[PDB]
């Protein structure tokens, strides 16, 4: 939902607003990396021609087959008001928003740029000396911060006080600790990419005017930037979260030349195997990996033995299940990562019993698991007798009469988000103690 | 350590075992050892060179922890090194190849270890003289040191047959213990028996390593040896006795293993039924040949109580018999206080252990080190499950919801007859009829096994197909049995504990459990082997099924994985089924009705 | 030292691919695959039984059939307990046999077999086939013996009367009337009697029999043949086909009477006349025009060049990797000689090399 | 005609039993048994009650494997 996350900032983000993050090439390059094919196909079509269309021509070139995909293209195509659909002579004539489009143009000609790719200094040198090893070391130290391993390295204060804000592996003030916290765990098993993108949309809602589309257009020029070279430190509050984002090692900085690691270019784009495991019913472990930082992970989750070169062994215990459940971390996010670190003869074996399952009944009298239940449904029975129960506490409406009360305001009640619970047949449904924003006023009707 | 090993930030939980302090040597690549020195044990690779040479040699000196198909973990032990010199091995050519083959450096401890478990081989021997366990050790150096000890009290001297295994054990205490390795072709006082090897047995590759390993010098050397179910141990036994050619003994645990292991032995080897003469309260014959056999159960030497005057005259006979040869098959039951009276007994030199399991619930196991030695031989239950001569089983563990009808009284039950009460779910029963059914329309033969005779003939009733128990006559077992055998009438039966262990039953490649005991792993274990012994083991796309209806909602879930946690360590793993097949496409269910089920419910308050 | 034993096992491979022919090879084929399905194919003694890998293959060998040589039709006889069960008519479309092919999945193989009843009613099936066509049956065969009515050999007489051939693929081994069926129809060669050694050499089989044969001189039969290219139309309505009786939207139009059809290469319904394309004819012009092979240079001698011709990589370095087409005298890594031998069927290097 | 101050909980015949072996060990905490599924507990001794639920399947299985 990364793509879906942005889209919906920029949404949230107004028209004219939108039009001005619009206005520069490289922002426009890398909104148009963002767009699916269908919208990226119509742009790139209609950029070399000031020939307005209306919609009666782009839906008799759309095959209707697609015609859903279509539909989410153009939706996103005008909620992010990069359309200016106007029912002109009674069709909605079709307009591209003018500075994307030029500024598109421009970018694919080469033309008038303004160094929006990027005030260029262009001294390059070797990065995979310094820039990747000063990257690598700053985003270790900041990755096993967030295990929760010791390491003496800390984060900058910023990004500190942004972990104790927000709900990313809670500084627990009372405890005084970087703590795991369910978002915590997701934001682990995210990948680097979609890490970035999280950090940085939890600091762009954060930060508040520091020019936020200074801070747009910066960020989409930064992932538009290119590793190993020197460049020109402008504007000043892209500059100093520049300086911020040096602290978090994503660029190599000599305090004006700054040389962009490989971060960037993860953060543009994505770029027997590793991180193959090979499960067992005796819970041992047989990946085919092997890390500080995946021992590291694999501590909060798996009791493990010792580290050899890829081979990492060990047994899942129950006490390591355990205090992956006491954490709050999510069994649907241990099966995450478990589903993320499948095995190809473990997995081959488990499309050879599949499709012989398949022919003898379609729904097998099996429990739905792909992944081999004899070790695999082992932790997922171990994941529904983990939470197991249901519990209501607050407040309950009780002993209903006729179902007017149900079909038409506890029917209406799905569509505003006020009821945990909802049993017509009992007469009763429960809700939050808290939760009585819009109950106790049409209920009583 | 040969390193610093200064601590890393991730070795917290590695309470020393963080195991990267050694240097790993370049051939890591071939050689498929390493080494865990925080608590002994092996970690070994089964996907790499030089572990076809190593494997016997890791048995012979190691014992494994967990072997499955992708990593043995072994264990270095006294008990294994033992074991080794024993076989004829020693502490320096045991680091030699550990080193030749290590991955890793060896370490300091365990190379103390290996050192420290190196015995006075040869030094300690024992031999008998006319009925009369004479000490004969090389030296007086055993003389003086063993006299120093205070418990005693070349050169042979007396030690009495209950002192010895007492004498047995403080030696093996102090850490001297004797080699009984039988020159039966150089001794020539006891009364050599003329049997041959037929040409009509040949032996097994493995089972030829197991003589050999006992018999590497010519000697029988005493001790145990341990081969899975149907391996072959009665002709191990066989083929033992036929190279000695003395007088031998052979007790087991049953008097239908009497019966069987006697025509076993007069079918495979050259001794006439004259030479035999078997013991029991059937009758109480006696072979008046110079050489041959008397067979009995461990019950008609141990018993006291209700004795015959024929039954006296018997047991004076082979007291007066120096034997040459004693095999305790299953020998799981006679380290127990009544039964452990063979060396007090029976005068018989060579002293072999044939079983399945090694393991009980209590220390009792490794007083066969000095009741009749260590290890002499193990197959790996793997290798010959897929060598093919045991079967390959698909066990399916069935995970009953327990049924509130019956919760609701087993909750308030007492707990002597909660256990008889949650056995009894009218739910099982259901998935119970439905299994048998499936498995007919399949075409295997099933047996059922209760813990509880009343609960066994209940549902032999609902059946309708008989039960055998312990209290059943043998008469009666047995026609029960040859009718569940030939009559298609009889599809399936109602086993027990005369069922679990010490018979011949492997047509049955279906089994369902609807009982078992507490915790007592060994039954479970002998159970499977019932049907690890079966006769389609060999064919292609074959599967046993084994099946355990066990209860929800109580401690039976822990008490089913604590007696099935040795097999799934040893490979034969436990599927989890909750939800079962044909839960409703079966018409007729078993107590189906509510009103059925409060029924059984009140039929077992009756007892409960 | 696995390459010394990879290089002499290449050695002794290319020493049967040494003479490469340009022999008259048949176009116009008449294949037909009996199955027999008894109680030996239901051993489950090659994973997972004989007749599931045989279902398999007979599916693989039907695609191959028709992708390689479109200008034949296909007929399969099936043989169960002492009876052969004709299951597919010859036919243009692959896909009828295909769903027979699959109702023969579903159903038990049982019986024994009867090769005279079998190659009986193949024979009379074969029988109204015209001359042009090469009338020619793969047997596939389990059993080492054969129950029969009467006898065989007025049965092979008729055969080699009536100018069909045959090839064996025999399971477990050889059987000697199977070899004299062979010998017999395929004027003394032993080269149809084959033994597979694995699923593989099965599977390598198959491919084997996928291929056009050669024909003889003595049988000659060298005339012409009417064809017909037609017309594809693409239509607003749809119209009722002449052979399936239905309403089509497109579909080709018959050349000479004008009908339509729905399928090709297709002989017509109505002025019957064989309806093909260019492409169809044109599909088995590497049988027509053989590629020679590629020979390794000497890692001795002089180079002529370090890096692959063609796929434009470089040659790695004991022996020398570099096959070399003396037709364009340019030589090529093993990866591009198997393309070109294989998938591709010309010579890129005599293809700039102008002539 | 009554609305009581309550918590309601899912449950089962069996682990309703419990809870009324709760009751019987220290009562009046549980107010009243809806059905078979549905109970009504006092809500400031809920997790205290819950707490005291996760010891009954502690003493059920506890999974010591030690
Ligand atoms: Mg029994
Ligand atoms: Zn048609
Ligand atoms: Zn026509
Ligand atoms: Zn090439
Ligand atoms: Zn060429």
């Amino acid at each position: 939902s990364l793509k879906h996350s942005v889209t919906q900032y920029l949404e949230e983000i107004p028209q004219q607003v939108q039009n001005r993050l619009y206005t520069s090439p490289a922002t426009c390059l890398a909104i148009y990396r963002i767009l699916p094919p269908l919208a990226k196909f119509f742009i790139m079509a209609m950029v070399f021609n000031e020939n307005e269309v209306p919609l009666l021509d782009l839906d008799k070139w759309v095959n209707s087959n697609g015609k859903l995909q279509f539909q989410n293209a153009i939706k996103s195509m005008k909620s992010l008001h990069l359309l200016i659909p106007n029912k002109s002579s009674g069709t909605l004539m079709i307009n591209l928003n003018p500075t994307f489009k030029i500024s598109l143009r421009n970018a694919l000609t080469g033309g008038e740029v303004q160094n929006s790719f990027g005030v260029v200094v262009e001294e390059n040198v070797v990065s995979l000396d310094l820039l990747d090893e000063y990257s690598a070391n700053k985003w270790e130290t900041i990755l096993h911060f967030m295990v929760g391993t010791p390491l003496a390295k800390i984060p900058s204060e910023k990004v500190l006080n942004l972990l104790k804000h927000s709900k990313l592996m809670e500084e627990v003030n009372s405890t005084g600790e970087f703590k795991i916290t369910n978002e915590g765990f997701q934001f682990l098993l995210q990948e680097i990419n979609s890490q970035l993108w999280t950090l940085l949309l939890q600091y762009l809602k954060m930060i508040e005017t520091m020019d936020l589309v200074d801070v747009l257009h910066f960020i989409f020029m930064l992932g538009a930037l290119e590793v190993g070279k020197a460049y020109k430190i402008l504007s000043e509050t892209q500059r100093i979260m520049l300086q911020d984002m040096r602290d978090y090692g994503l660029v190599f900085q000599k305090h004006s030349i700054f040389y962009p690691t490989k971060l960037a270019l993860m953060l543009t784009s994505d770029t027997i195997p590793d991180g193959s495991l090979i499960v067992e019913t005796n819970f041992k472990i047989y990946s085919y990996s092997n890390s500080p930082l995946q021992i590291a992970v694999l501590s909060l989750f798996v009791h493990l033995k010792a580290r050899f070169v890829n081979m990492v062994l060990g047994q899942i215990t129950r006490e390591s299940i355990r205090r992956a459940l006491t954490n709050g971390i999510t069994a649907d996010q241990i099966i995450a990562y478990l589903e993320t670190h499948a095995h190809p003869q473990m997995r081959r074996l488990a499309e050879e019993k599949l499709e012989k399952k398949l022919e003898l009944d379609p729904n097998c009298k099996e429990p739905l698991q792909v992944l081999p239940p004899t070790v695999v449904d082992q932790i997922r029975l171990w994941q529904l007798e983990l939470d197991r129960v249901i519990t209501y506490e607050g407040s309950l409406y009780s002993d209903f009469e006729t179902s007017q009360e149900y079909n038409l305001l506890s029917k209406y009640a799905q569509d505003i988000g006020v009821l945990l619970w909802k049993d017509d047949k009992k007469k009763k449904f429960f809700i939050s103690k808290e939760g009585n924003s819009q109950v106790l006023d049409f209920a009583k009707r | 350590i040969p390193a610093d090993f200064v601590p890393d930030s991730v070795s917290g939980m590695f309470r020393s075992h963080d195991f990267s302090y050694l240097r790993l040597r370049p051939d890591h690549a071939s050689r498929p050892l390493w080494i865990s020195p925080s608590d002994g044990r092996i970690i070994l690779e089964s996907f790499s060179p030089l572990a076809e040479q190593a494997q016997d040699f890791l048995v012979t000196i190691a014992e494994p922890i967990s072997r499955p198909s992708h990593i043995h973990e072994y264990k270095i032990t006294a008990y294994s090194l033992y074991a080794a010199v024993s076989v004829g091995l020693e502490t320096d050519d045991i680091i030699s190849v550990l080193d030749r083959l290590s991955k890793v450096p060896v370490a300091e401890s365990i190379i103390n270890f290996i050192k420290g478990a190196t015995i006075s081989y040869g030094k300690v021997k024992l031999v008998i003289k006319h009925n009369r366990y004479f000490v004969e050790t090389t030296q007086a150096d055993i003389l003086q040191m063993l006299l120093n000890d205070s418990v005693i009290g070349v050169h042979s001297f007396e030690i009495a047959n209950e002192s010895v295994e007492v004498v047995k054990k403080r030696c093996q205490e102090i850490d001297y213990p004797v080699l009984e390795e039988y020159d039966f072709r150089n001794d020539h006082r006891n009364p050599d028996l003329d049997i041959d090897l037929k040409p009509s047995t040949q032996i097994r590759p493995y089972q030829e390593k197991s003589l050999s390993k006992m018999f590497g010098n010519g000697r029988a050397r005493s001790g145990i040896i341990v081969l899975p179910c149907g391996a072959g141990k009665t002709l191990v036994g066989i083929t033992a006795a036929c190279t000695i050619k003395k007088s031998v003994i052979v007790l087991c645990t049953s008097s239908v293993s009497v019966m069987q292991w006697r025509q076993q032995f007069l079918q495979w080897c050259t001794l006439q039924p004259e030479n035999c003469a078997v013991f029991t309260s059937d009758n109480k014959e006696m072979f008046q040949t110079e050489s041959g056999l008397v067979v009995s159960t461990y019950s008609m030497v141990a018993n006291t109580r209700n004795r015959s005057h024929d039954s006296q005259k018997v047991m004076d006979f082979l007291t007066g018999r120096e034997w040459g040869f004693i095999i305790l098959d299953e020998v799981h039951v006679v380290p127990a206080a009544m039964f452990r009276r063979v060396v007090s007994t029976i005068a018989a030199h060579a002293k072999l252990g044939l079983t399945a399991t090694l393991v009980r619930e209590d220390d009792k196991i490794g007083d066969l080190n000095f009741l009749i030695g260590p290890k002499l031989y193990e197959a790996n239950w793997m290798e010959l499950s897929q060598k093919g001569h045991i079967a390959n089983v698909q066990c399916a563990e069935v995970w009953c919801p327990m049924t509130a009808e019956f919760y609701q009284e087993y909750l308030r039950e007492t707990a002597r007859k909660r256990m008889l009460l949650y056995i009894m779910n009218p739910t099982k029963f259901q998935a119970c009829q439905f299994l048998i059914q499936y498995h007919e329309r399949r075409g295997d033969k099933i047996i059922v096994f209760s813990d509880n005779v009343y609960a066994l003939q209940e549902y032999a009733l609902k059946m309708g197909k008989p039960f055998i128990y312990g209290s059943t006559p043998q008469q009666e077992r047995m026609n029960i049995l040859q009718n569940f055998q030939y009559n298609d009438q009889i599809n399936t039966i109602f086993l027990s504990k005369v069922g679990d262990t010490s018979i011949d039953l492997p047509e049955a490649t279906c089994l369902i459990q609807i009982s078992s005991h507490y915790g007592s792993r060994r039954q479970e274990a002998q159970r499977l082997g019932r049907i690890l012994r079966a006769k389609r083991r060999n064919d292609e796309g074959f599967n046993a099924f084994f099946y355990s209806l066990v209860s929800k909602d109580t401690q039976e879930m822990y008490y089913s994985t604590k007696r099935q946690a040795f097999l799934v360590d040893q490979g034969y793993a436990f599927k989890v089924i909750t939800h079962l097949h044909g839960m409703e496409n079966i018409p007729n269910l078993a107590y189906a009705s509510p009103r059925e089920r409060r029924e059984l419910l009140q039929e077992v308050l009756l007892k409960n | 030292a696995s390459l010394v034993a990879s290089i002499v096992e290449a050695r002794k491979k290319r020493t049967a691919k040494k003479n490469i022919t340009p022999y008259q090879r048949g176009i116009i084929r008449s294949l037909i695959l009996t199955l027999d399905c008894s109680e030996a194919m239901l051993e489950k003694d090659l994973r997972p039984n004989r007749h599931a890998m045989i279902i398999q293959y007979a599916i693989d060998f039907v695609h191959e059939f028709f992708d390689q040589n479109p200008i034949s039709q296909m007929g399969i006889i099936i043989m169960r307990n002492g009876l052969a069960q004709l299951v597919s008519q010859v036919s243009g479309n692959p896909q009828d046999h295909i769903d027979a092919l699959k109702s023969i999945r579903k159903q038990e193989p049982k019986g024994n077999p009867s090769l005279q009843n079998a190659l009986e009613m193949a024979r009379g099936l074969l029988l109204p086939v015209p001359a042009h066509c090469t009338r020619e049956v793969l047997i596939v065969f389990g059993s080492l013996s054969t129950t029969d009515p009467g006898d065989i050999h007025q049965t092979i007489d008729s055969l080699v009367s009536e100018k069909i051939r045959v090839k064996v693929l025999g399971l477990s081994a050889q059987v000697a009337i199977c070899k004299e069926l062979c010998k017999a129809t395929n004027y003394g060669d032993e080269s149809f009697y084959k033994i597979l050694l694995d699923e593989t050499h099965l599977k390598e089989l198959f491919n084997e029999a996928v291929t056009p044969l050669p024909v003889n001189k003595i049988n000659k039969g060298f005339t012409l043949v009417k064809m017909g290219f037609p017309t594809r139309i693409f239509e607003d309505t749809p119209t009722f086909c002449s052979c399936h009786s239905k309403l089509v939207y497109g579909g080709y139009f018959c050349p000479n009477c004008h009908s339509k059809v729905c399928s090709l290469p297709t002989v017509c319904p109505c002025c019957d006349l064989m309806l093909i394309l260019s492409t169809h004819l044109a599909r088995s012009y590497h049988h027509l025009m053989p590629l020679k092979t590629f020979a390794e240079v000497p890692t001795t001698e002089k180079f002529r060049s370090e890096d692959c011709f063609s796929c434009q990589s470089r040659f790695p370095i004991l022996t020398s990797s570099r096959y070399r087409c003396e037709d364009c005298k340019q030589e090529f890594c093993v990866d591009c000689d198997v393309f070109i031998h294989e998938i591709l069927h010309n010579c890129p290097g005599c293809e700039s090399k102008p002539v | 005609a009554r609305a009581r101050k309550g918590a309601l909980v899912q449950c089962d015949p069996s682990i309703k039993a419990l809870i009324l072996q709760i009751d019987a060990k220290m009562s009046d905490i549980v107010l009243e048994e809806l059905d078979d599924t549905h109970l009504l507990v006092n809500p400031s001794k809920v997790e205290f009650v819950k707490h005291e639920l996760n010891r009954l399947l502690s003493k059920n299985i506890y999974n010591p494997m030690d």
